[PDB]
């Protein structure tokens, strides 16, 4: 019964300067009452389109938004430097009100590989019992990417967390951290530990490894 | 302006008033019909110094400010003058809002005693739209 | 200029109530309608519900049962009080007008039964000292603390530039954040580089020489 908001595409990597236009699609009918938000990284969410197209006075005139019924669009004609970031639609003509998964728009760059590290648990953790692998992927372009662990050849699931950099304010570029926490007794029970990270720049993954049988 | 009762229909229908928090578009033009039989400049002064504005009528004591009414909420936040333009945009946004509230349409008298528990879609039927 | 501000416990242990304060400047909470709106971890938004001007009310239905919001006149603020949480109610939340148009800097509102913890903070270097190209990348592991945050800088900071400090992520109710940073082979060993660690909350202050 809730009504349901379907955005797409999920995300959307452009060049300031380009015109871009962002889908919101209903479950149900909503005729007009469809309205757009855009919120930026530590930034609480701003409303740029009221009812589907009505203008906000005060919001840039290259924001404007059509649509009606069950289908919406949220358009920006030629993107500028400070509009990228999340976009949100939410409908009011029945309640409750409810949100579209958003859509992120983010910087287009050149394609990067990333720049893989893996680390060791330190002799402080180990004495402690406990026994943390660290593989850090740093720099790459696109976002998408695959983080593989593996210990003694076989690939490793659990005990694997990870974080993930929002795009690089300096160089446009995204940076990950992943790690495989054991206890010291599982570390110790096994020898080649590897990161394994799959990557567009490359059909051939990036490789990171060390053997507790050396070094 | 003065709407033709399909003409305003379907300028509410274009406005998102059709099923807005359950309401059928009939509601709608039913109680635009009692309130000022379709006239967007339609205006009536009560006793106090508030002023019922625009095609539904809206109080200035509590929904909209004239820049002369004692006690101005101007719940809307808009100037009752956007109330009587041509373009019913700023109406129906006032009207949806005032419908938000848990009384719904029951804000409007005229839409109790004449259209609420009718059959309302009797105010569309025969429109093309 | 109408304007919001949200406050309240950062820190709800489960299953008792959480509180939230809106106070509302530039104008009169009985002259509008007012909002609670909640963002959860992966950018999900839920309309949490709203207060009219006359004082009624509308909550999500998913909500209905743990929710109240209610407001205060004199005060001019507007509350949001929600029973029995669990984990999944950590999120951000946000008061604003009905109409869209303001709204609060929000606040985090963590939902767990850890007590303040102290981190544990450990060097990342690379197996045997095996440094290998014209630059190196060492790092520093932030695990057990809480509450959030913790502060990582690097040489006190006199090491700022080719770093990336990591979100931290929630590990058996504990946080865990890492930080690497990269410098040309010629700066280290030969240079000292440690890794400086404050948690607030716990009164500690580490560092760790890499």
């Amino acid at each position: 019964m809730d009504i349901v908001l379907t955005q797409s595409p999920a995300t959307l990597s452009v060049t300031p300067g380009d015109s871009v236009s962002l889908s919101c699609r209903a479950s149900q009918s909503i005729s007009n009452n469809l309205h757009w938000y855009q919120q930026k990284s530590h930034e609480s969410p701003r409303l740029l389109i009221k009812y589907a197209s009505q203008s906000i006075s005060g919001i840039p005139s290259r924001f404007s938004g059509s649509g009606s019924g069950t289908d919406f669009t949220l358009s920006i004609n030629s993107v500028e430097t400070e509009d990228f970031g999340m976009y949100f639609c939410q409908q009011s003509n029945s309640w409750p009100y409810t949100f579209g998964g958003g859509t992120k728009l983010e910087i287009k760059r050149a394609d990067a590989a990333p720049t893989v590290s893996i680390f060791p648990p330190s002799s402080e953790q180990l004495t402690s019992g406990g026994a943390s692998v660290v593989c850090f992927l740093n720099n790459f372009y696109p976002k998408d990417i695959n983080v593989k662990w593996k210990i003694d050849g076989s690939e490793r699931q659990n005990g694997v967390l990870n974080s993930w950099t929002d795009q690089d304010s300096k160089d446009s570029t995204y940076s990950m951290s992943s790690t495989l926490t054991l206890t010291k007794d599982e570390y110790e029970r096994h020898n080649s530990y590897t990161c394994e990270a799959t990557h567009k720049t490359s059909t051939s993954p990036i490789v990171k490894s060390f053997n507790r049988n050396e070094c | 302006k003065v709407f033709g009762r399909c003409e305003l229909a379907a300028a509410m229908k274009r406005h998102g008033l059709d099923n807005y928090r359950g309401y059928s578009l009939g509601n709608w033009v039913c109680a635009a019909k009692f309130e000022s039989n379709f006239n967007t400049q339609a205006t009536n002064r009560n006793t106090d110094g508030s002023t019922d504005y625009g095609i539904l009528q809206i109080n200035s004591r509590w929904w909209c400010n004239d820049g002369r009414t004692p006690g101005s909420r101007n719940l809307c936040n808009i100037p009752c003058s956007a109330l009587l333009s041509s373009d019913i945009t700023a109406s129906v946004n006032c009207a949806k809002k005032i419908v938000s509230d848990g009384n719904g349409m029951n804000a409007w008298v005229a839409w109790r005693n004449r259209c609420k528990g009718t059959d309302v879609q009797a105010w569309i039927r025969g429109c093309r739209l | 200029e109408v304007q919001l501000q949200e406050s309240g416990p950062s820190l709800v242990k489960p299953s008792q109530t959480l509180s939230l304060t809106c106070s509302v400047t530039g104008d009169s909470v009985t002259s509008d309608v007012w909002s609670w709106i909640r963002k959860f971890p992966g950018n999900k938004l839920e309309y949490m519900g709203y207060i009219s001007y006359s004082g009624s009310t509308y909550y999500h239905p998913s909500l209905k049962s743990r929710i109240s919001i209610t407001r205060d006149t004199s005060k001019n603020q507007y509350y949001l009080q929600l029973n029995s949480v669990t984990t999944e109610d950590t999120a951000t939340y946000y008061c604003a007008s009905w109409g869209g148009d303001v709204w609060g800097a929000g606040t985090t509102v963590t939902v767990s039964s850890a007590k303040t913890t102290a981190p544990s903070v450990y060097p990342l270097a690379p197996v045997c000292g095996d440094t290998t190209g014209s630059s190196v990348t060492l790092g520093c592991l932030v695990k057990g603390y809480f509450p959030e945050p913790v502060t990582l800088t690097w040489n006190s900071g006199s090491l700022s530039s080719g770093v990336h400090t990591f979100p931290a992520v929630l590990q058996s109710d504990l946080y865990t954040l890492s930080s690497s940073v990269t410098v040309t082979s010629s700066t280290w060993p030969s240079q000292s580089i440690t890794c400086n660690v404050a948690h607030p909350a716990s009164s500690t202050k580490v560092d760790k020489k890499i």
